[PDB]
């Protein structure tokens, strides 16, 4: 007994600024202005110059603002009962799935914050040699005079897989370690100073290296309403959640709300330049449609085609599909090929390479029954 | 130019309001409807 | 101006009872007459209602 569905792990919320400052509603428009200390400019003058005039400097302190903008909430209605027919095992059903969903929603919020931050350029990591890519990332961090300490890197499944595939660490003599952590185990040790942290929430082919002073996350636990007969203050992996179920009456409503206030901020410069973080994207060079040749399902069926790169990442969302026999076989935008006429056709999937240039194309035949 | 915070204070500035004097000077009765009996006066 | 005897000018107060979905708190009893505090959260809307009535 027990076939519990596979579920994600909460790793990202523990690697970001959780409530750097407490009070937010005490200021206008629920936002707080943070001042950044300024710097002074200098000047040079030749000795024995006929002109004794001097040029004054300027000291202007640019400041930014952190604002609460989002309200993560989870709504659920009990099955026309309050005590036994819906929550027959208390604190083990309904509550646990709702808490897990809210935690995953906050994790996705943090992931959206990290991915949507303007990274300007993009470090293209090659599977042949990941260490040079990480060294380039270190160089990018060094150029902006970022402090060496408190630099954390979060990698995806594909990044860790490519690190394992790299011959630098696998051979155990190029990596120096005699225990062969890359082969005897699946955990890659810290490289280029930063440690390796695995996170499946982010895109598998995307890795993000950022200093501690890169992102701002604000979390506010709502106060327990005074007009609710129920109420709870259950926490969730470091952030508390507000639970209310006040028996909304109306259509015999047993609605339950698990909510918490969340707010995002990206740290920029005085002129505006996100040079405090870097992103690494795998240099995909070959793609192929999984499953090889296939018939379909029947003469009037559908099949969701899937395409994977050489590295082993799902790229179905970011691939285009074309049919050279559209009358024989009909393909959708997402790759859902539908069989309209029995026969033999071909479908070509094209993927734009992250490194740029011509799009990699792969053609697979289909035999619609 | 130095950016500065804002200040909102409150020192003995109370909005003028009325005074509760009329309540307590009337016959208040607790509690559909209330009926009060009127005693009768006879004649001689 | 008004000059009246204590017998005249009467007033009646009830101090009603809270409903089922009340979630009431403490009492106030302003200027003698008691008052009831009602606090009802409206899940359908975005607000909460507080009522002091008699």
């Amino acid at each position: 007994i027990g076939v519990k569905q596979l579920q994600r792990e909460i790793v990202l919320p523990g690697l970001v600024w959780t409530n750097p400052l407490t009070d937010f509603g005490g200021s206008k428009n629920d936002t707080i202005t943070v001042r950044v200390p300024a710097i002074t400019t200098a000047n040079r003058r030749d000795l024995r110059d006929p002109d004794r005039t001097v040029i004054a400097s300027e000291l202007v302190e640019h400041s930014f603002g952190v604002t609460l903008d989002k309200h993560v909430y989870a709504a659920l209605k009990f099955t026309d009962e309050q005590r036994t027919l819906d929550i027959r095992d208390y604190t083990k059903q309904v509550l646990m799935p709702q808490v897990s969903a809210v935690a995953y929603e906050l994790e996705d919020y943090i992931a959206e914050l990290i991915e949507g931050a303007p990274y300007e350029e993009t470090i293209l990591i090659d599977p042949a040699d990941t260490v040079p890519a990480f060294i380039t990332a270190d160089q990018r961090m060094g150029e902006a005079n970022v402090p060496t300490d408190s630099r954390r890197l979060v990698v995806g499944s594909a990044v860790a897989a490519a690190l394992a595939k790299d011959k630098q660490f696998r051979h155990a003599d190029w990596s120096g370690d005699q225990a062969n952590a890359a082969l005897r185990e699946a955990h890659v040790g810290r490289l280029a100073g930063m440690n390796v942290i695995r996170s499946n929430a982010i895109a598998p082919d995307k890795a993000y290296l950022w200093h501690r002073t890169a992102f701002i996350l604000a979390y506010r636990t709502p106060v327990v309403p005074e007009g609710a007969k129920a109420g709870a203050s259950f926490s969730a992996n470091g952030v508390a959640l507000r639970w209310l179920a006040d028996y909304d009456y109306s259509q015999l409503g047993d609605r339950t709300l698990l909510d918490v206030f969340t707010g995002r901020k990206v740290v920029t410069e005085v002129d505006g330049s996100f040079v405090r973080a870097v992103e690494l994207q795998l240099q995909a060079s070959s793609i192929t449609i999984v499953g090889g040749a296939f018939a379909l399902a029947t003469t009037t069926g559908t099949k969701q085609l899937k395409v994977r790169d050489d590295n082993g990442t799902d790229v179905t969302a970011r691939c285009t599909f074309a049919s050279s026999a559209g009358t024989k076989a009909t393909v959708s935008a997402a790759g859902l090929v539908t069989g309209v006429a029995a026969g033999t056709a071909d479908i070509t999937a094209s993927y734009v390479p992250p490194q740029g240039g011509t799009a990699k194309t792969a053609t697979v035949t289909v035999t619609v029954p | 130019i130095f950016v500065k915070p804002e200040l909102v204070a409150e020192i003995g500035v109370k909005q003028l309001q009325r005074e509760i004097v009329l309540p307590g000077l009337v016959w208040t009765n607790p509690l559909d409807t209330i009926t009060v009996r009127v005693p009768a006066i006879t004649t001689a």
